[PDB]
């Protein structure tokens, strides 16, 4: 049930913004296990602190 | 010792297995102190590697507890180099006992990283033949000062390895064997007075 | 941040996450190219991007063989066509003290002091600022001579794992061991040490001048720092330490 | 490749295009990881990958102290789960010689020309490994105790001696290794320059899909080969 | 007409395939020159030898 993190990934590049491919990537499998532990409608990535 | 020679002494520091998880904050007080750092090595204690290593205080003292204490994990052992290394050492260090070094000297490594006697934060080097012994047993092959020139070295090989080279070059001359490194080789590995006979299968 | 070593250096990995576009990287390697040849430099260094309110200010500096002198720094806008700014002294970075906050787009603003400020002065001033303040320099990678001349150091290792973590093991980056250590910082702890990927990674994050990163590895030859925020000194930092 | 060049995306910045994914490069960073854990490895690197028809090969390669020591090459399919090759002789050398075709996955696979893929693999794996694998000047320090270490003061090649070809030698056994100029035929590498001065390309073509990055000024090379798995002998017919 | 190149080069290392992402935006600048000096209604990359 989550968003297309990867095609959000390649437009934060664009504007300087993000954290490349690996870090994200590392964000979206963790969502992936996020998603899978809870009944989860949607979970998008907020962002990083 | 003379004026175009110099002492440069050695100590050892022990990191006991309750703290070595701690190392990286007393490695920052031991470096920033100036004791320097010549090789660290993460070993682990064998009891049967502790008692040969402490044949001075285990050997005329009961204290097993402290030899099951030193392989309950590793052992981080160090060679430290400083100007006036043993005093500074020993100031720094400060006196066993932690529960009244906790209250006597409260700056010291022992009120802070330590609990009890038996369950200490470090272990220090006294004497300086200790320190050479303790060097010697738990290092590799480096050199300790000062070099035993002139007629100390004689008598260290000639009452302890001498006699076993007379008996090697006596039986190496008859008969005489090519290549005779061979047969010194296996004439001390094989007639050994300090270790025992072995034999493969 | 090289120039020789732009992709070769983990930029939006950092953790920052204020890097660059594709557009605004192969826009550095030319154009830094290019200030290497017409301006003869020993070694180009990527300084930062200043984001600002209108336009992006792209930032990058160039050394001599001396390697402590003051840098002539280069702008750009549209980070393809690099020009020289003036060299700074006290008395003109003086001249910004009654005004604050961010800086737009084309270096001819007038700010209001009514003597008129140029956009371009503040713009090389701060810079000034965040080179003397912040973006430190590495233990080992500058060694000395007896004479004035410093050399980078060709058999830099230099940082084990163990002095990862000290602040004792950073110099500022700025002509005064060799340098000022970083435990002469005032507040103490206005550097974020930080841990990314285990130990192949270090971030050295400046609180005082937001957000500059720099630039680990160790074992390594990279040995780099990249700034990019607001623009402006952090002023609220004890409060928030 | 180490896991450093996996971190910057250099496989495709070469220019051979068949890369890799960052799928592959995080799984590669985190299962070299477990592999430099697991197997006491002085360094590990990303060997690279063998064409597929029905599953993709992912090879990586682990190296004790000694440089020149043979290697425990490993092999992957999910790239997380990575198993310990078993060492090549000759006898499974030409052995597998009267089999050719494509490299197929699963790998139980039996050729009836029985032969098993692995030892194909294997054998393909020492193939390459013997031939055009890289090491250039001055990046392995022959040291006088018998073994190789990694020259740690190694400056990056100069320019002038980037295009011989005599500044390039083997990673196996015998300035101390065989060069270049020496490999049958003559003329069986692509050379290549990157943008700039900053990325020397060499491409074997007695394998073709073998990639040698090098970056002139500072201590960057390494070899993948990402490929059909084939040796052509093709080549004369070629240049 | 230009297409949407480096989205497709996203694609590309999605797969694993390209030239890098620099390497295929300097291809898309070199794309818009072929674009702008000729009178040409589809310039799509093709690919590389």
């Amino acid at each position: 049930s989550l968003p297309n993190v990867m095609e959000s990934a390649y437009y934060f590049e664009q504007a300087g913004v993000g954290l490349g491919t690996d870090e994200t990537y590392r964000v979206f499998l963790a969502l992936k296990q996020l998603t899978d532990t809870h009944p989860i409608q949607r979970c998008r990535f907020w962002g990083k602190i | 010792m003379p004026l175009p020679q110099i002492y440069v002494e050695k100590t050892l520091a022990l990191i006991k297995p309750d703290v070595v998880d701690k190392e990286e904050e007393i490695q920052d007080i031991i470096l920033g102190s100036g004791f320097t750092i010549i090789q660290r090595r993460k070993l682990h204690l064998s009891p049967e590697h502790c008692s040969n290593f402490y044949v001075e205080q285990y050997g005329k003292m009961f204290f097993p507890n402290l030899t099951a204490y030193m392989s309950s994990g590793p052992l981080v052992a160090m060679i430290l180099a400083r100007h006036k290394a043993i005093s500074y050492w020993k100031e720094l260090m400060g006196p066993s006992n932690s529960l009244v070094a906790k209250e006597t000297h409260p700056d010291s490594l022992r009120a802070i990283y330590g609990t009890d006697e038996l369950r200490n934060a470090l272990h220090g080097s006294n004497d300086f033949a200790a320190s050479e012994r303790e060097i010697r047993f738990m290092f590799p092959a480096v050199i300790i000062e000062p070099i035993p020139i002139g007629q100390a070295a004689k008598d260290y090989i000639n009452l302890y390895v001498a006699p076993t080279l007379l008996q090697g070059l006596t039986e190496l001359c008859k008969e005489k064997p090519p290549d005779p490194y061979l047969w010194l080789a296996d004439w001390l590995m094989k007639n050994n007075p300090n270790k025992p006979k072995l034999c493969h299968f | 941040m090289d120039a020789d070593s732009l992709l070769l250096s983990l930029e939006l990995a950092s953790g920052s996450g204020q890097g660059l576009s594709p557009d605004r990287r192969a826009s550095l390697l030319t154009s830094l190219m290019l200030v290497k040849r017409d301006y003869r430099f020993a070694r180009v260094l990527f300084w930062g991007r200043i984001l600002g309110l209108v336009a992006d200010y792209y930032i990058a500096q160039g050394l001599s063989e001396d390697q402590l002198a003051p840098r002539k720094t280069l702008y750009s806008l549209n980070c393809t066509e690099w020009s020289l700014l003036p060299p700074a002294t006290e008395e003109m970075a003086m001249q910004i003290s009654v005004v604050s906050g961010r800086f737009m787009g084309d270096p001819s603003h007038e700010y209001e002091h009514v003597v008129q400020i140029k956009e371009e002065t503040r713009l090389v001033s701060i810079i000034d600022q965040i080179d003397k303040a912040v973006a430190i320099i590495p233990r080992g990678a500058l060694f000395k001579t007896p004479f004035g001349v410093t050399h980078v150091n060709r058999t830099f290792e230099g940082l084990p794992l163990s002095e990862v973590r000290k602040l004792s093991s950073y110099f500022h980056f700025r002509e005064a061991d060799f340098l000022d250590s970083l435990e002469y910082d005032i507040p103490r702890g206005s550097w974020s040490i930080q841990m990314e990927r285990g130990n192949a990674l270090v971030v050295l994050r400046s609180l005082l001048w937001p957000g500059l990163t720099f630039y680990h590895a160790p074992r390594t030859k990279n040995y780099g720092y990249i700034y990019v925020g607001t623009g402006e000194k952090n002023m609220d930092l004890p409060f928030m330490l």
